[PDB]
């Protein structure tokens, strides 16, 4: 079960596993108290479970003090699939995992069960938390590339922060070159007409009308309910007038703060957009090679903090009406709808072959498919840049570009069970009623799908078995 | 005492200049950090009334926007500065005062040169405001007020003289507040609260005092449930 | 700049190279690796190069081998399974993709 | 033979200032007569 | 080709009972094929549930039939199918084979009917295997309803049309994992098959013919029909399910009822009023909170286990045979040779276990006596009797224990020797002793619940009310879900639950919205539009409008696109409402979560408990007689397997040592493990 | 994360070293009894139920804090393998 | 006083039974209404003390999972009910309550039916708790304390008989909180916080009594800001 504040560092154990596990450990240390006289008594001592008084969980949560544990993965893949922590007693039959290390193991929370062993030797152990724990072994073995980094919520939380809104442009304020451009406009924004974030090149009244000498002072009004965190604004910083989005300045400070190291902090950080996982994930590897390792891991925890803090608040969640379809839609259907026709007519002549027929109506909506999609997005790009669900896809939150097209434009080609995909497509999306038959035709690529993991699922050492036969030595 | 009460509050402190301020409370019962962190928090952002400019007149200058000769500054440049100059008067009579500056020639105008005024003290001397050089006139009329949180230059738009110009009203003395609730283990139960808040000051006031004030507003509202109606 | 020999470039050097390339001075790059290792059943530090869990040199005695085989059987489960030795006898079914291939390989 | 298991680092042994004159000393004693 | 009765519950049972398997005797399909076989097939239609099968080796090749299904004369999965004569339809209706129905044009039950007459010129229907748009003229049969084409098991899944076929698998595998509540609860929003199911399958018990009740015993219901008959119905009080929930008939009838024939006397197990129960309505915020509802984390109000909601009686049955060793026959005494009498307290009945005692890990169920060594005594151990008390029954204590994990309140317990009446006792078996234990299981971290929809996620952190999220009108929500869970897997069908179940709870009312013939979106909208009079309506009467933070978030909300900017907040809200969104409050600090917070009433399920969730832990223990590695069995935990994936995952990292221990002192160095524990000690 | 990690894995010439280095520093560090540490008056090694770790919760802990240190000695052959043992025990009460 | 102090809130109130409390009060400066209505829901869904059954013993019944004869109702489903029964003792010398009741015959057994004890008074009249037919005996004992929060039936565990069976102890007197903080208009500026908080309550304690408790703990704790170290 996730930990929220549990730390990479450690991972939260169940004390009455703990008890079991590290009994002898405890026996000894039992009559190194005075809680038993001997061995032999400190085991009847815990032989019943009512019979144990609370003077021995202060003796197993000493003798633990110091020592880690290593934690199993269902299909152990690669070297992380094992990684070690310091154990922090807990109530409950439930053990607590950080999320961060949840990407090693493919891991979720729908009832997967880890495993935990103990080293024993004063080697053993040496290795164990030196080598073999998690706060140490960042990188991928695989990519040099960051495995421990903003996930899914954290990211989503990290990224509605940082971010820059924008609002109707109804007269033409490109307010760039006039002095009456600055009064006329700083007054239609008072007014109804002129947004506090519009296109106005140089800068839209929202940044007229807001000056914040130092940086306390910008966050200060937001929290007065003056300035969104995303809206656009000016401030002071070190020797710089930048125009930059309070949220923006706030998340310079996270990492200019998990790090002491201010300058240092600015360096290797791109404030010019909002953070995308890929983004955090550079932040992480430069923290790395720059900095320390051990300092690395602060920022890693103080990202996955904020991340999830203002992720609660940013109130996003998922309706019906967020999964919006674009008008182009229909359109987009019927014009391929009639081009349908002409393929057909085209056909009932004798022009065609009765495959050719086929293969290009295939294409035609392997086409008008690609073409929602991009519709879609450009319709959430262009008018909802905070849609809910929009968002998680472009950060690297959560959201396949294909799985949306799903819900809110079409699923379009299904196969058969063969391969030969179907000749009509499955005009619905999820948004709306994905018909019976509609389903049912679904339903087929369902199965092979399925078909190939369980094949798979079998045996997962297979392919590594080979490898290590002939690379181990 | 010895056991629910002596498990009272361990009200440690850290203070560091009169700006940074740390605050540590445990052990707490359930979810109470956060219950107590919050208003407070609130109220050493709002409550804790202070001081800052709130209108400012520059000699020839009529537009916020405008700019001074023989000064590099410009007027939404100094005004800025402006907000981050802080000071202090002693009794009630003071609710507004204007203090005045006039500085000429290749001088670095820092706030040391404002002319005193009795019952003020001003913390922030070395403050830079403007550098100016030949043939450089410079003066100005700052007004300065007693009040609470934050108030947009929109909001009051004072009228001291007609050419003069609002600044964005800045009294709270609190920079900003931070309070964080990390569970602490005493004994039996594991499940404990242990609030600890972290005050950032421009130096008026200090951090303890401002927790003490804010303490205090919400003592004093909690007596207003005394007469029913 | 001056890329000493035997040095181990860093990824900010394999941008500064990449960058290099897009201006055009540079079309290969002479570089050790275990595809001609001397050491038998080794593989020296300088011939592996960088990527140890961490991001400095490969430190002595680390188990490559496993370490190498392991990289490459996690993604293995993303592939398709179709055929080992893909395709159908067909008509004129051409490549092989997936896992399959893999193998095949 | 891999991991700790190295013949390189399988033999490496930890001393103390202390104890690092306490062996010379040992040495020191060999001196005969 | 047989197993255990998977009873979890009632639907499980019936499931279970109407499902197909290729796996069998063996002249008839293996493991080495399938491919082609678990693919569903074209004819899989009203004959097949598309989505039946289970998740992972095995698909395809177990697979339960669709609701109408039916087998004929021999073994051809028949559908009904109504016959359309020109452009006129009948309720008639004929049981196709697959063979015949290939034969003719079919068309959907979706397609607009005047009653006999079809309503448009270009209407849907299906050649053999595949779609065409056909001519009313051409039209010869049609699909009786959407029901056929899919299993009972999955047929209760409310928007499934909203439903990527894969996740519904999950939901309809889901609910075979339904745990009976104590309190039952119908959902806010079901099918319409919940009373059809309780009624085919044997879960509540109806009324023959009409009559008058006599007596209502919480035991039984002796009621008198008009026929002048009168007839006692025995309650199955708290039977043992096979896999441990309980099946208890609660009466619903009061003394003396005229009842209606055919009308539920008793309830089932998990029955609310005749209608399937299977888990509990609750009010849900779904957004995401401090990470504690992480990848698929769910967070937990305190306040849903202050109310009896998610607790489940559990059963379980221990048994300790007393065995004829060639040693001395083992003894079934009241005599536990080595220490105290505090531990024989509830062994009150010489050996037995008495009625109602809370048994807790390692008390004694059952005391057996067997005989030491193997054959001869020991050297050691007789120097040690001889100075204490020599005289001493040198006899072992093999006692039945209350195994770790956990143990509730016996609640019967049965005795069978010498002179058995008409029962079978194994060879060597002296006599048998079961201990039927039972246990109230409260919702606690580490639970599983999962809607119908598929998510399925675990409890993670039980959440005082005292600060979880509540709405303007005190009311907290009961759990919160995180949102990046839905947009991936592909199941809207729950927001679209959550939605209408908005409604349903300001407007006191449960719907039902069939697969995919049911509720729509306007219509959704229209009774949000009725709910929001009473939430707000009130609102306005009892005498308040809105807040500072309503407004606060209605603003955030403009700019964001939700609302039409320039309206009054009052008509914001309610068009912010009819989204099926609301400003929630932080019950931590009081301030509003900036942006409108969807919330609603989805039904949920806790999910069953498998041996495995007995958090497993060997020290040390017993090993095997012939490989030397570790071994578990009734009291000890057996030792974790330590496999090659493994293996290599510590010779990647240079754990070396670390890896030796596994090899050795952990598991099958003999001398190792020996002089390993002492060394620690 | 521990303490200096980054400043320890400089200070040897391979990262598997380190660890074998500590562990065999922890091993003499109970054997030979705890009281054979380069650091212990001022500020070193501490825990909370007391400040009883001075005495013996985890003995690798000291063994990296004074490894962080420069007083220990590491090499591949420095001392006479048999020799070393019997040294230290006639320096190192505690038994 | 006649400004600023006598412009003191106006906490009027509105109270019907025991349950149901309505509280206003107003004026209040920016956000306050939410500072203050905030802490004290959360205090009075946690902090407050109140009563509520602890421990039951039945005639002939020995676990909570057996059925009673002439009973509908089953052992479990009556100890529910029992939890819901709200009791009231008027002062601390009531500590543990064990009420008493025993009926037989055809007869639907409500709250109403225990015997009177002196300082103890009984909201839940009507309360359902069993419907008995002919020769149903039905003699118990239940037990009822004044504590605080919520108690699992395994936490405590209450032994007065032998036989006797635990309860989950729900002592939160209040059933709900809620407060609305909206805008006020008067006169002078029209930023005014009107915090006005809606109070539920089982019958136990008050509304009214609820808010003072809880109004105290705070002040109270507020106090721990004396020690500094
Ligand atoms: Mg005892
Ligand atoms: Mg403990
Ligand atoms: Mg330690
Ligand atoms: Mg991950
Ligand atoms: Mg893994
Ligand atoms: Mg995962
Ligand atoms: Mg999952
Ligand atoms: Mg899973
Ligand atoms: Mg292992
Ligand atoms: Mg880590
Ligand atoms: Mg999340
Ligand atoms: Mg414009
Ligand atoms: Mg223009
Ligand atoms: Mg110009
Ligand atoms: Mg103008
Ligand atoms: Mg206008
Ligand atoms: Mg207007
Ligand atoms: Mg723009
Ligand atoms: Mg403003
Ligand atoms: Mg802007
Ligand atoms: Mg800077
Ligand atoms: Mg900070
Ligand atoms: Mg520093
Ligand atoms: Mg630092
Ligand atoms: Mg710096
Ligand atoms: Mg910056
Ligand atoms: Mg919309
Ligand atoms: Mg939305
Ligand atoms: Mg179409
Ligand atoms: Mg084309
Ligand atoms: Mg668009
Ligand atoms: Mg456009
Ligand atoms: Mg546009
Ligand atoms: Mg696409
Ligand atoms: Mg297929
Ligand atoms: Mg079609
Ligand atoms: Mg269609
Ligand atoms: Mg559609
Ligand atoms: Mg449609
Ligand atoms: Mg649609
Ligand atoms: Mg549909
Ligand atoms: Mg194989
Ligand atoms: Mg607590
Ligand atoms: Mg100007
Ligand atoms: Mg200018
Ligand atoms: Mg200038
Ligand atoms: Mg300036
Ligand atoms: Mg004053
Ligand atoms: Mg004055
Ligand atoms: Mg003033
Ligand atoms: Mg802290
Ligand atoms: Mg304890
Ligand atoms: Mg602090
Ligand atoms: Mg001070
Ligand atoms: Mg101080
Ligand atoms: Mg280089
Ligand atoms: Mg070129
Ligand atoms: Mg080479
Ligand atoms: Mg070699
Ligand atoms: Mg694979
Ligand atoms: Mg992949
Ligand atoms: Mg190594
Ligand atoms: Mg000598
Ligand atoms: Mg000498
Ligand atoms: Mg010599
Ligand atoms: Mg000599
Ligand atoms: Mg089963
Ligand atoms: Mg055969
Ligand atoms: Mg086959
Ligand atoms: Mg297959
Ligand atoms: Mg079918
Ligand atoms: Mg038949
Ligand atoms: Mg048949
Ligand atoms: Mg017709
Ligand atoms: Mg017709
Ligand atoms: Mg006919
Ligand atoms: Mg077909
Ligand atoms: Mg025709
Ligand atoms: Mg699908
Ligand atoms: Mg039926
Ligand atoms: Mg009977
Ligand atoms: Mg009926
Ligand atoms: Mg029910
Ligand atoms: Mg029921
Ligand atoms: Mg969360
Ligand atoms: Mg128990
Ligand atoms: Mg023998
Ligand atoms: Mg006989
Ligand atoms: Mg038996
Ligand atoms: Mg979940
Ligand atoms: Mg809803
Ligand atoms: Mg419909
Ligand atoms: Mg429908
Ligand atoms: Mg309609
Ligand atoms: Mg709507
Ligand atoms: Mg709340
Ligand atoms: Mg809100
Ligand atoms: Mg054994
Ligand atoms: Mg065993
Ligand atoms: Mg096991
Ligand atoms: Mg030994
Ligand atoms: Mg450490
Ligand atoms: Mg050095
Ligand atoms: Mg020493
Ligand atoms: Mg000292
Ligand atoms: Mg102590
Ligand atoms: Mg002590
Ligand atoms: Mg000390
Ligand atoms: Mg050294
Ligand atoms: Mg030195
Ligand atoms: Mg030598
Ligand atoms: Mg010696
Ligand atoms: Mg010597
Ligand atoms: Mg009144
Ligand atoms: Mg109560
Ligand atoms: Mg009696
Ligand atoms: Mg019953
Ligand atoms: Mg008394
Ligand atoms: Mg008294
Ligand atoms: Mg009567
Ligand atoms: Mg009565
Ligand atoms: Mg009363
Ligand atoms: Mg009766
Ligand atoms: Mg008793
Ligand atoms: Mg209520
Ligand atoms: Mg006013
Ligand atoms: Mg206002
Ligand atoms: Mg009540
Ligand atoms: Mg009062
Ligand atoms: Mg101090
Ligand atoms: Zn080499």
């Amino acid at each position: 079960v996730v930990g929220p504040q549990l730390k990479l560092h450690q991972c939260g154990l169940p004390k009455r596993m703990a008890l079991e596990l590290f009994k002898p450990f405890l026996l000894k240390k039992m009559e190194e108290k005075g809680i038993a006289p001997n061995v032999k008594a400190a085991r009847r001592m815990l032989e019943r479970q009512r019979d144990i008084k609370d003077e021995v969980w202060d003796a197993l949560e000493e003798v633990i003090h110091g020592k880690v544990v290593l934690l199993n993965r269902a299909p152990t893949l690669h070297r992380l699939g094992i990684q070690a922590f310091q154990p922090v007693l807990v109530e409950g039959q439930s053990i607590q995992l950080h999320p961060l290390v949840c990407e090693a193991f493919n891991a979720d929370f729908d009832g997967d069960q880890m495993a935990v062993h103990v080293p024993l030797s004063s080697f053993a152990q040496a290795e164990a938390r030196i080598q073999m724990l998690s706060a140490h072994n960042l990188l991928s073995p695989a990519s040099g590339e960051p495995l421990a980094k903003p996930s899914r919520d954290i990211i989503l939380g990290l990224y509605y922060i940082t971010q820059v809104r924008k609002e109707k442009k109804g007269a033409g304020l490109e307010f760039a070159t006039p002095e009456e451009a600055l009064a006329a406009h700083e007054r239609g924004e008072v007014a109804l007409n002129a947004p506090i974030k519009v296109a106005g090149r140089e800068t839209s009244v929202g940044r007229l009308k807001y000056v914040f000498a130092n940086p306390d002072e910008a966050l200060l009004a937001v929290a007065h309910g003056i300035v969104d965190l995303q809206d656009v604004v000016t401030v002071r910083y070190m020797g710089k007038r930048l125009e930059t989005s309070p949220g923006r300045i706030l998340f310079a400070r996270i990492v200019a703060e998990a790090v002491e190291d201010e300058k240092v902090a600015w360096e290797l950080i791109q404030l010019d957009v909002p953070q995308e996982k890929n983004s955090l994930k550079d932040l992480v590897y430069q923290a790395f090679l720059r900095l320390g390792m051990e300092k690395t891991a602060r920022l890693l925890d103080a990202l996955k903090y904020y991340g999830f803090t203002f992720s609660t608040t940013s109130g996003i969640t998922i309706g019906i009406d967020d999964a919006v379809i674009p008008e182009e839609k229909k359109q987009y259907l019927e014009e391929a709808d009639r081009k349908l026709l002409q393929i057909e007519q085209a056909y009932e002549m004798g022009f065609l072959t009765d495959r050719e027929r086929y293969d290009q109506i295939l294409q035609l909506w392997t086409e008008t498919t690609e073409k929602v999609t991009q519709a879609v997005f450009k319709n959430f790009e262009e008018n909802y840049p905070f849609n809910p669900l929009y968002v998680m896809a472009q950060s690297g939150a959560r959201g396949n570009p294909q799985q949306i097209r799903q819900l809110c434009g079409l699923r379009g080609l299904m196969q058969k069970p063969s391969g030969e995909t179907f000749e009509v497509p499955v005009r619905s999306s999820f948004r709306e009623g994905l018909t019976v038959l509609e389903y049912f035709i679904s339903s087929h690529g369902a199965r092979k799908g399925g078909a190939d993991t369980a094949l798979r699922t079998a045996d997962s050492g297979y392919l590594t078995r080979k490898l290590v036969d002939v690379t181990h030595e | 005492m010895l056991d629910s009460k002596l498990k009272a509050p361990v009200f440690t402190v850290r203070t560091q200049g009169r700006e940074y301020g740390e605050f540590v409370l445990e052990p707490l019962e359930r979810g109470f950090g956060v219950t107590l962190g919050n208003p407070l928090r609130r109220i050493l952002l709002s409550s804790i009334p202070g001081t800052a400019v709130t209108s400012v007149y520059i000699e020839d200058v009529l537009h916020e926007f405008s700019t001074i000769p023989g000064v590099k500054e410009d007027v939404v440049e100094i005004i800025l500065n402006l907000k981050e100059l802080v000071v202090r008067f002693l009794n009630p009579s003071l609710q507004t005062v204007t203090l005045l500056l006039k500085a000429e020639g290749p001088k670095e105008v820092k706030a040391r040169d404002f002319l005193p005024v009795a019952d003020v003290e001003i913390m922030n001397p070395d403050l830079h405001i403007a550098t100016l050089e030949e043939g450089g006139r410079l003066n100005m009329e700052v007004r300065v007020d007693r009040g609470v949180g934050y108030v947009p230059a929109e909001k009051h738009g004072i009228k001291d003289r007609i050419n003069a110009i609002p600044v964005d009203a800045v009294f709270s003395p609190v920079r900003r507040v931070a309070f964080q609730v990390e569970d602490t283990r005493l004994g039996q139960r594991t499940d404990l609260d242990k609030l600890t808040l972290r005050i950032w000051t421009d130096g008026s006031v200090t951090p303890l005092e401002a927790l003490n004030q804010a303490v205090e507003i919400l003592r004093e509202h909690l007596t207003y449930f005394s007469n029913p109606q | 700049v001056r890329l000493e020999e035997g040095r181990y470039l860093s990824m900010d050097d394999v941008h500064l190279l990449i960058k290099a390339a897009e201006a055009g001075e540079i079309q290969e790059v002479p570089v050790r690796s275990p595809l001609t290792c001397q050491t038998r059943y080794g593989v020296c530090q300088k011939c592996y190069g960088y990527d140890l869990s961490m991001a400095r040199p490969v430190s002595i005695g680390e188990a490559v081998g496993i370490v190498a085989a392991q990289s490459i059987g996690e993604p293995g489960t993303q592939l398709t399974m179709r055929t080992f030795h893909t395709g159908g006898v067909a008509g004129a079914a051409d490549i092989t993709q997936g896992l399959p291939r893999v193998i095949e390989l | 033979p891999a991991g700790t298991g190295s013949d390189f680092v399988r033999f490496t042994q930890v001393v103390d200032q202390k104890t690092l004159k306490a062996i010379e000393e040992a040495r020191k004693e060999a001196v005969e007569a | 080709l047989s197993q255990f009765k998977d009873e979890t519950n009632p639907l499980s049972s019936l499931r279970h009972k109407r499902r197909i398997s290729a796996l069998g005797p063996g002249g008839l399909t293996r493991e080495r094929a399938g491919f082609d076989v678990r693919d569903v097939h074209r004819t899989h239609y009203g004959r097949i549930c598309p989505v039946e099968t289970p998740e992972g080796a095995n698909i395809g090749l177990i697979t339960s039939l669709a609701a109408y299904a039916r087998v004929d004369e021999l073994g051809f999965i028949r559908t009904p199918y109504r016959r359309v004569v020109g452009g006129v339809v009948t309720d008639e209706v004929v049981y196709m084979t697959a063979t015949e129905e290939d034969r003719y044009t079919i068309a959907q039950a979706n397609t607009p009917l005047e009653g006999n007459r079809i309503a448009a010129e270009r209407v849907v229907a299906r050649r053999k295997g595949e779609p065409v748009i056909v001519s009313p003229e051409e039209v010869e049969f049609m699909d009786v309803s959407p029901k056929q084409v899919f299993s009972v098991n999955t047929n209760l899944i409310p928007f499934l049309e909203h439903d990527d076929a894969n996740r519904a698998l999950m939901g309809s595998n889901m609910q075979t994992q339904a745990v009976p509540l104590i309190r039952a609860q119908a959902p806010v929003v079901m099918t319409g098959l919940e009373e059809r199911v309780v009624r085919d399958s044997l879960a509540a018990l109806y009324a023959e013919e009409d009559g008058e009740v006599a007596k209502v015993d919480g035991n039984r219901i002796v009621v008198r029909y008009e026929d002048g008959r009168l007839v006692e119905y025995p309650l199955r009080r708290f039977y043992r399910s096979n896999q441990g929930t309980a099946l208890d008939q609660r009466p619903r009838v009061v003394v003396g009822q005229r009842v209606r024939k055919g009308d539920l006397l008793a309830d089932g197990p998990a029955s609310e009023n005749g209608f399937l129960a299977l888990g509990q309505n609750v009010l849900v915020a779904i957004m995401p909170f401090d990470g504690y509802n992480f990848e698929d984390a769910i967070v937990i109000s305190e306040e849903l286990l202050k109310r009896d909601f998610y607790t489940s009686i559990h059963i379980e049955r221990y048994e300790i045979e007393a065995r004829d060793t060639k040693l001395g026959p083992e003894r079934i005494t009241r005599d536990i040779p080595h220490l105290s009498e505090a531990a024989l307290r509830d062994l009150d009945e010489e050996g037995v276990v008495r009625i109602g005692a809370e048994v807790k890990p390692g008390d004694i169920l059952v005391g057996r006596t067997s005989f030491k060594g193997e054959s001869e005594p020991t050297p050691e151990e007789r120097l040690l009797r001889s100075i204490f008390g020599e005289k001493a029954r040198d006899v072992k204590d093999t006692s039945l224990r209350v195994p770790p994990g956990e143990g509730g309140i016996v609640v019967r317990t049965v005795r069978l020797r010498r002179g058995d009446p008409g029962v079978e006792l194994k060879p060597g078996v002296r006599e048998v002793v079961r201990v039927y234990v039972a246990q109230k299981r409260k919702l606690q971290v580490g639970d599983k619940l999962a809607n119908r929809h598929g998510n399925k996620g675990v409890v993670a952190k039980i959440l005082p009310v005292e600060d979880m999220p509540h709405l303007p009108d005190g009311t907290p929500v009961d759990v919160i879900l995180n949102p990046l869970g839905v947009p991936s897997r592909m199941n809207l069908g729950q927001i679209l639950e959550t939605h209408l179940g908005l409604a349903g709870y300001f407007l006191g009312q449960r719907y039902i919205s069939p697969i995919f013939d049911g509720a729509k979106e306007p219509e959704i909208k229209e009774l949000l539009a009725q709910a929001f009079e009473v939430y707000f309506g009130k609102r306005k009467g009892e005498g308040f409008g809105v807040d500072k933070r309503e407004v606060e978030v209605l603003r955030r909300a403009e700019k964001l696109g939700l609302v039409t900017p320039g309206k009054t907040p009052e008509e914001q809200l309610k068009e912010l409402f009819l989204q099926g969104k609301v400003v929630l409050y932080d019950g931590r600090t009081g301030e509003p979560i900036e942006g409108p917070i969807v919330v609603g009433q989805m039904f949920i399920m806790k999910l069953y408990h498998m041996v495995e969730d007995k958090m497993h832990a060997r020290s040390t223990g017993p090993y095997s007689l012939i490989t030397q590695q570790p071994l578990g069995g009734k009291a000890q935990f057996g030792g974790q397997r330590f496999g090659e994936m493994e293996v290599w995952a510590l010779e990647a990292y240079g754990a070396a040592h670390t890896l030796q221990e596994m090899l050795t002192l952990k598991s099958d160095d003999i001398e190792g493990r020996n002089a390993a524990y002492e060394a620690i000690i | 994360a521990e303490p200096g990690i980054d400043k320890l894995f400089g200070m040897v010439d391979s990262k598997y070293r380190l660890t074998v280095v500590v562990a065999k520093r922890a091993q003499q560090l109970l054997r030979h009894g705890f009281k054979n540490t380069v650091l212990e008056p001022e500020e070193r090694p501490k825990m909370q139920t007391l400040e009883g770790l001075f005495d013996d919760p985890n003995a690798e802990t000291w063994a990296m804090k004074e490894l962080l240190t420069g007083r220990l000695v590491f090499g591949e052959n420095l001392v006479p393998e048999d020799r070393l043992q019997k040294e230290m025990e006639r320096i190192y009460p505690g038994e």
